[PDB]
RNA sequence: UAACUACUGCGAAAGCAUUUGCCAAGGACGUUUUCAUUAAUCAAGAACGAAAGUUAGGGGAUCGAAGAUGAUCAGAUACCGUCGUAGUCUUAACCAUAAACUAUGCCGACUAGGGAUCGGGUGCUUGCACUCGGCACCUUACGAGAAAUCAAAGUCUUUGGGUUCU
RNA sequence: AUUCCAGCUCCAAUAGCGUAUAUUAAAGUUGUUGCAGUUAAAAAGCUCGUAGUUGAACUUUGGGCCCGGUUGGCCGGUCGGAU
C-alpha cells in the first residue's frame, strides 16, 4: 500500500504461510517459523545461514504441518526421497 | 551431501532395535511413511524416510543459537532416561516425568521455560506440552508412530514407540547428529564412543 | 522500576527491538504489559462500561464489578481489556493491563483514490461475538465514524477517520459489541488483498538475532 | 432441552416397535426402551446345597438353573436400583458394569 | 435418486472411452445388422437383442460397430413397435397390478403401487406426444390397457 | 436454497407471498381492515 | 437435481481454498465454467487448469495459489444496465480498488472493468476476490 | 405370536415377527443391454393414514372406560383391592386425527478421521480386504450455533444451486 | 420523597416549545437486496400430482495480418498548453 507520491503507508507487511500463502496475523500464536541450518561441505552447519519456512496455526491445527514441511523441504533439497506428488 | 545418508552400520541399529516395526490395524492417514503391511497386522516403517527426517530434525536443533533453549520432553517411562542423556550431551534442558501445566504459559510458575524448540517421545502421552506449545509460537519435533496424532507437530520422525530400545535409539541417533553438526565429533563416519545401550531404560 | 522476567521484555529494556511492528511481524507472544508501555508511549485509555455481576450464595447477592477498557494511540493501534473484581478501581487498573496486552494493528486504507495518507479501512470486514455482529465498511473523506457511541470510541482510538458500520444482534450487550468490533478491526490485517501478493523472503526473529542478550 | 441423543430408547431405523409389560407393575413399555436383565440362578439356593446333596439320592447329577428374562419399566428399574441416576458425562457410557 | 422412492442407488453401465472400436472384433457392420434384424422378426425387443449380441456374439455396443442405434436399425427395416418399448413394459406392469386388485381389494399397498406405475405411464406418454412418436390424442385408459399390450 | 423462490421469472410468487405475510403485521392489518373508522371511539380522529 | 453447473464448480473451489488445498476436481465442465476460470487466471487468482476429456461433460483440475478469498455465482443471472454495475460492485466486492464482478455480455464473459472500457453490459454471472 | 430379539431388517408414512403355499409388488447390487432430457419441487386436486370413536352383521377367552364394590382419607363416586358394560377381535362402511417426533421439508453438489454392522458385488488363499447401497455409531471441529449441541443444525453481512410449506 | 405540590438553583431547545392522532426512518420486527422454522412462533402424518417456478453437457476456436483511433508518452522545454 503506497500513496500517490510512492511511500509505503502500510504500518507493516505481514508474513505468509509457506504451505498456504495465508497471512499470519499478529495474534496467531500457533504460527511457527522453523529455521533449518545450511550445512556446508563436511557437514558442520553455519552460524546464521538458515532455510526459513513459516507455517500458519491453521495448517498445524489440521495435522498438515508435517506433510507441508516434507514438501517444502524436498523442493529446497533438504530431503531427497520423502514427499511424493502422486 | 552424499556422505550424510544411511550408512549400513546405522541400518543395523534401526533393524536391531525394531524401530522399523509400526502400529497394526490402526494407521493414521497423515502417514505415507510406510513400506508395506506384513503377513501379520503390523506395518513396516520406511527407515530410509526415518533417517532423512532424523537428519532434518537434527539440522533444526543445530540451527538454535543457545542450546539450552531446546527442551526434550518425556512423560513415558521408556523415554525418561533418553531425554536426560540428550540434555547432558546436546546442552538442552529436559523435562522428565510430570510436565506441569502452565509451564510455557504462566510466567509466575517455578518451571517456566521459554524454549525455541520442543522434542517429544510420544505426542499422545505428552499431549499437554504439544497443546501448550501452540499457545506461544513454539515449533515441535515428535518421535511419532503410525497411529500417533499429528496436530501441532511440525517435523515427525516415524518410528516404533512401543519398544524400549527403539525410543532410546532414535534419541541416541538424534543426539549424535546434532553433535556431528557443530564442531564436536568431527566424524567422517566414526561410530562414536558412547553406545546406544546407554540411552535405554534401566529396569530395576 | 520494572525488572523483566520474559525474553521479549529483556530485548525491550535493552532497546534492541525499537517498535511494536517487529513484535507483530513475528507474532511474538506479549506477556508483560510494560513491553507495550515502553514501545508505544502515548497510549490513551478509556473505560466504556462498568457492570455489577452477582453470584448467588446462601448469604445472598455477592457482587463483583466487570470493567471494559479500551486503549489506543489514535494511529493504528488499539486494545480491549475485560476484567471483573471485588472493587471497581481494582477492576479498571487490571483492565488497562489486559487492554495493553491485547493491543493489535489496524490496516487503514483509502475509500477510492490513493491520494494522501490513509483515512478509512482497506476493505469490508466483520466480526461476530455472541449474537452481535459488526460490519465495518470503508467510507469517503468527511464521513466521520458512523457508529454507535461505544463502537465510535474504539474506532477513534484505533485512529480511523471515516467508516460506515452496520450491526446485527443484541447490540445492547455492550461487552459482546465491543469484542465483535475488536475482531473486525483485528481482521483488517487478516484479509489478503492483491497489493500484499508480492512474495517476501521471511525475516529472522529478534529471538534468534539478539539471542545472547535474552 | 434434549437429554439423550437416543431419546432414552433404541429405535432409529423403524416406525413402531411392539410393547412389553413391566414385570413389577405391568406398565406397557416399548421393547427397545425396556430395561432388560437376564436373571440366572440355581433352583436350589446356596447354603441349601449342603443339606440337599446329603439327602440327594444319586450324586448331585446337575443342580439346574432358572432362566427368566426380566423386562422393567423406567420407574420400577430406578426404584429397585436395577439402574441409577448418572452425571451428564457418565450418562454417555454404554458399558455393562 | 429414484423417481418414486427414497432409493439413491447408482448402479449402471459404464460405456468405455473408445468410440471407434474394437480391434479384436472381426465380424463386419453389414453382418451384425442381419443378426439384429433376424432377432427382430423372431419377436424380440431392442434391449433383448443387444443382450444376445453382448453375450453369444462379441458385439460391445451396436452403435460402435454398426454406426446406428438398434432402434434406428429396426425403424429402417420396418420392425418398429406401435408404442415404445419402455412404455409397453410399464403398461404390462399396470395391467398385472390392476388385474391383481380385482381379486384383492384389501391389498392397500397394491392400490398405492398402482398409483405410482400409472403416474409413470402418464409422464412417459406426455413425453412421447411432445416428440411425436405417439399421436397427439394418445391416452392411457385402464379399461383398454389389456387390449393394447396383449 | 433459502426456502423462497430465486428464479428470474418468479416475481409473481414473491409479490403474492409478501402480500399474504403482511397481514401478520399489526399496523398493516389495522390500516387495511379500517379498524380506526369501524371500531375505535374517536373514529380515527386525534381528539373528540 | 443439478441446476447450476457453474455454482457447483465455484462452490468446490471455495471449499478447497478454505481447507488450504492446492488443487480441486470439478465436474461437470462447461464453456461457461472455462470462460469464468480464464477471467480468474488473467487476474492471477488461480494457476493452471486442465480439462479432462471423458467423452461426456468433462472434468477440470484447477490449481490454487492461496490468493482467492471468495469466488461465487449470482443466481438468478439478473439483467444489468450499464448504469447499475456500480450498485452490484458496491454490494458484492470488499473494496473499490480490487475484486471483479463477472458478466455475460454479447461482447463476451468478462470482468466489470473490461465492461466499463468496452462500454457493454448484459447479465451478471458471479464475482471473484 | 414369548424366549431367539439387537443402537438388526423391510415399508411413503401409519406400521410390519409361528409354518408352508399362491398372487402380484419393491429396493440395492451387477451390466461394453435400451430410450435419450422423458427431470426436481409442486397451488388446485387425489391415495394411504396408530389408537380411540361411529353404523350394521359375526365373535365375545383376557383385560377393562362407565358402573358396581372393599379399604384408605376431614372428604376420596382417586390412586390400592374384587367384579364388570361398551370396548378390546373380525366383515362391510365411516372417521382423518396423535409428543402421526429425528419436535429437523424434498432434490443436487462439496467439506474429516475412525472402526463396527446389513444387503449385493469383486479379489482371493476362504476370512479378511476393497467396493456400491443402507440402518446407525465413535473422535474432533475445520466450520456452525443464544447455548444445549450439530458431519449436518457446515460450505450465511466474504450474505444468491433449485423448489414447496409455515 | 434525587420522581408528587411548591421555592431556589440548574439543563435543553428558543420566537418558539409542548401535547394528541396518523405516517416514514429506527425495522435484517415483512427480509428482492435481506429474517426465521431441532428446543424461543413456525417443516404439511405420508406419498402421488396439474398449473407455477426451475432444469446436465455439446455446434468458429485459435492463429497470421493490416489500417485508421484514445490516453500516458518521450524532450511539456515558459511548472500551462502544443506536435
Ligand atoms: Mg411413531
Ligand atoms: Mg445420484
Ligand atoms: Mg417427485
Ligand atoms: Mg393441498
Ligand atoms: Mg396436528
Ligand atoms: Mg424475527
Ligand atoms: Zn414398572
Amino acid at each position: 500500500m503506497e500513496n500517490d507520491k510512492g511511500q509505503l503507508v502500510e504500518l507493516y507487511v505481514p508474513r505468509k504461510c509457506s504451505a498456504t500463502n495465508r497471512i499470519i496475523k499478529a495474534d496467531d500464536h500457533a504460527s511457527v517459523q522453523i529455521n533449518v541450518a545450511k550445512v556446508d561441505e563436511e557437514g558442520r552447519a553455519i552460524p546464521g545461514e538458515y532455510v526459513t519456512y513459516a507455517l500458519s496455526g491453521y495448517v498445524r491445527s489440521r495435522g498438515e504441518s508435517d506433510d507441508s514441511l516434507n514438501r517444502l523441504a524436498q523442493n529446497d533439497g533438504l530431503l531427497k526421497n520423502v514427499w511424493s506428488y502422486s | 551431501p552424499a556422505t550424510f545418508d544411511l550408512t549400513p552400520e546405522d541400518a543395523q541399529l534401526l533393524l536391531a532395535a525394531n524401530t522399523h516395526l509400526g502400529a497394526r490395524n490402526v494407521q493414521v492417514h497423515q502417514e505415507p511413511y510406510v513400506f508395506n503391511a506384513r503377513p501379520d497386522g503390523v506395518h513396516v516403517i520406511n527407515v530410509g524416510k526415518t533417517w532423512e527426517k532424523l537428519v532434518l530434525a537434527a539440522r533444526i536443533i543445530a540451527a538454535i543459537p543457545n542450546p539450552e533453549d531446546v527442551v526434550a520432553i518425556s512423560s513415558r517411562t521408556f523415554g525418561q532416561r533418553a531425554v536426560l542423556k540428550f540434555a547432558a550431551h546436546t546442552g538442552a534442558t529436559p523435562i522428565a516425568g510430570r510436565f506441569t501445566p502452565g509451564s510455557f504459559t504462566n510466567y509466575i510458575t517455578r518451571s517456566f521455560k521459554e524454549p525455541r524448540l520442543v522434542i517429544v517421545t510420544d505426542p499422545r502421552s505428552d499431549a499437554q506440552a504439544i497443546k501448550e506449545a501452540s499457545y506461544v509460537n513454539i515449533p515441535v519435533i515428535a518421535l511419532t508412530d503410525l497411529d500417533s496424532p499429528s496436530e501441532f507437530v511440525d517435523v515427525a520422525i516415524p518410528c516404533n514407540n512401543r519398544g524400549k530400545h527403539s525410543i532410546g535409539l532414535i534419541w541416541y541417533l538424534l543426539a549424535r547428529e546434532v553433535l556431528r553438526l557443530r564442531g564436536a565429533l568431527v566424524d567422517r563416519t566414526q561410530p562414536w564412543s558412547i553406545m546406544p545401550d546407554l540411552y535405554f531404560y534401566r529396569d530395576p | 522500576g520494572w525488572v523483566p522476567v520474559t525474553k521479549l521484555g529483556r530485548l525491550v529494556k535493552a532497546g534492541k527491538i525499537t517498535t511494536i511492528e517487529e513484535i507483530f511481524l513475528h507474532s511474538l507472544p506479549v506477556k508483560e504489559f510494560q513491553i507495550i508501555d515502553t514501545l508505544l508511549p502515548g497510549l490513551q485509555d478509556e473505560v466504556m462500561n462498568i457492570k455489577p455481576v452477582q453470584k448467588q450464595t446462601r448469604a445472598g447477592q455477592r457482587t463483583r464489578f466487570k470493567a471494559v477498557v479500551v486503549v489506543g494511540d489514535s494511529n493504528g493501534h488499539v486494545g480491549l481489556g475485560i476484567k471483573t473484581a471485588k472493587e471497581v478501581a481494582g477492576a479498571i487498573r487490571a483492565g488497562i493491563i489486559i487492554a495493553k496486552l491485547s493491543v493489535i494493528p489496524i490496516r487503514r486504507g483509502y475509500w477510492g483514490t490513493n491520494l494522501g495518507q490513509p483515512h478509512s479501512l482497506a476493505t469490508k470486514t466483520t466480526g461476530k461475538c455472541g449474537s452481535v455482529t459488526v460490519r465495518l465498511i470503508p467510507a469517503p473523506r468527511g464521513s466521520g465514524i458512523v457508529a454507535s457511541p461505544a463502537v465510535k470510541k474504539l474506532l477513534q482510538l484505533a485512529g480511523v477517520e471515516d467508516v460506515y458500520t452496520q450491526s446485527n444482534g443484541k447490540t445492547r450487550t455492550l461487552e459482546n459489541t465491543l469484542k465483535a468490533a475488536f475482531v473486525a478491526i483485528g481482521n483488517t490485517y487478516g484479509f489478503l488483498t492483491p497489493n500484499l501478493w508480492a512474495e517476501q523472503p521471511l525475516p529472522v526473529s529478534p529471538l534468534d538475532i539478539y539471542s545472547d542478550e535474552a | 432441552p434434549k437429554k439423550r441423543a437416543s431419546n432414552g430408547r433404541n429405535k432409529k431405523g423403524r416406525g413402531h416397535v411392539k410393547p412389553v409389560r413391566c414385570v413389577n407393575c405391568s406398565k406397557s413399555i416399548p421393547k427397545d426402551k425396556a430395561i432388560k436383565r437376564m436373571a440366572i440362578r440355581n433352583i436350589v439356593e446356596a447354603a441349601a446345597v449342603r443339606d440337599l446333596s446329603e439327602a440327594s439320592v444319586y450324586p448331585e447329577y446337575a443342580l439346574p438353573k432358572t432362566y427368566n428374562k426380566l423386562h422393567y419399566c423406567v420407574s420400577c428399574a430406578i426404584h429397585a436400583r436395577i439402574v441409577r441416576v448418572r452425571s451428564r458425562e457418565d450418562r454417555k457410557n454404554r458399558a455393562p458394569p | 435418486g429414484r423417481m418414486h422412492s427414497a432409493g439413491k442407488g447408482i448402479s449402471s453401465s459404464a460405456i468405455p472411452y473408445s468410440r471407434n472400436a474394437p480391434a479384436w472384433f472381426k465380424l463386419s457392420s453389414e453382418s451384425v445388422i442381419e443378426q439384429i434384424v433376424k432377432y427382430a422378426r423372431k419377436g424380440l425387443t431392442p434391449s433383448q437383442i443387444g443382450v444376445l449380441l453382448r453375450d453369444a456374439h462379441g458385439v460391445t455396443q451396436a452403435r460402435v460397430i454398426t454406426g446406428n442405434k438398434i432402434m434406428r436399425i429396426l425403424k429402417s427395416n420396418g420392425l418398429a413397435p406401435e408404442i415404445p418399448e419402455d412404455l409397453y413394459y410399464l403398461i404390462k406392469k399396470a395391467v398385472s397390478v390392476r388385474k391383481h386388485l380385482e381379486r384383492n381389494r384389501k391389498d392397500k399397498d397394491a392400490k398405492f403401487r398402482l398409483i405410482l406405475i400409472e403416474s409413470r405411464i402418464h409422464r412417459l406418454a406426455r413425453y412421447y406426444r411432445t416428440v411425436a412418436v405417439l399421436p397427439p390424442n394418445w391416452k392411457y385408459e385402464s379399461a383398454t390397457a389389456s387390449a393394447l399390450v396383449n | 436454497g433459502k426456502g423462497k423462490p430465486r428464479g428470474l421469472n418468479s416475481a409473481r410468487k414473491l409479490r403474492v407471498h409478501r402480500r399474504n405475510n403482511r397481514w401478520a403485521e399489526n399496523n398493516y392489518k389495522k390500516r387495511l381492515l379500517g379498524t380506526a373508522f369501524k371500531s375505535s371511539p374517536f373514529g380515527g380522529s386525534s381528539h373528540a | 437435481t443439478r441446476s447450476s453447473v457453474l455454482a457447483d464448480a465455484l462452490n468446490a473451489i471455495n471449499n478447497a481454498e478454505k481447507t488450504g488445498k492446492r488443487q480441486v476436481l470439478i465436474r461437470p465442465s462447461s464453456k461457461v465454467i472455462i470462460k469464468f476460470l480464464q477471467v480468474m487466471q488473467k487476474h492471477g487468482y488461480i494457476g493452471e487448469f486442465e480439462y479432462i476429456d471423458d467423452h461426456r461433460s468433462g472434468k477440470i483440475v484447477v490449481q490454487l495459489n492461496g490468493r482467492l478469498n471468495k469466488c461465487g455465482v449470482i443466481s438468478p443471472r439478473f439483467n444489468v444496465k450499464i448504469g447499475d454495475i456500480e450498485k452490484w460492485t458496491a454490494n458484492l466486492l470488499p473494496a473499490r480498488q480490487f475484486g471483479y464482478v463477472i458478466l455475460t455480455t454479447s461482447a463476451g464473459i468478462m470482468d466489470h472493468e473490461e465492461a466499463r472500457r468496452k462500454h457493454v453490459s448484459g447479465k451478471i454471472l458471479g464475482f471473484v476476490y
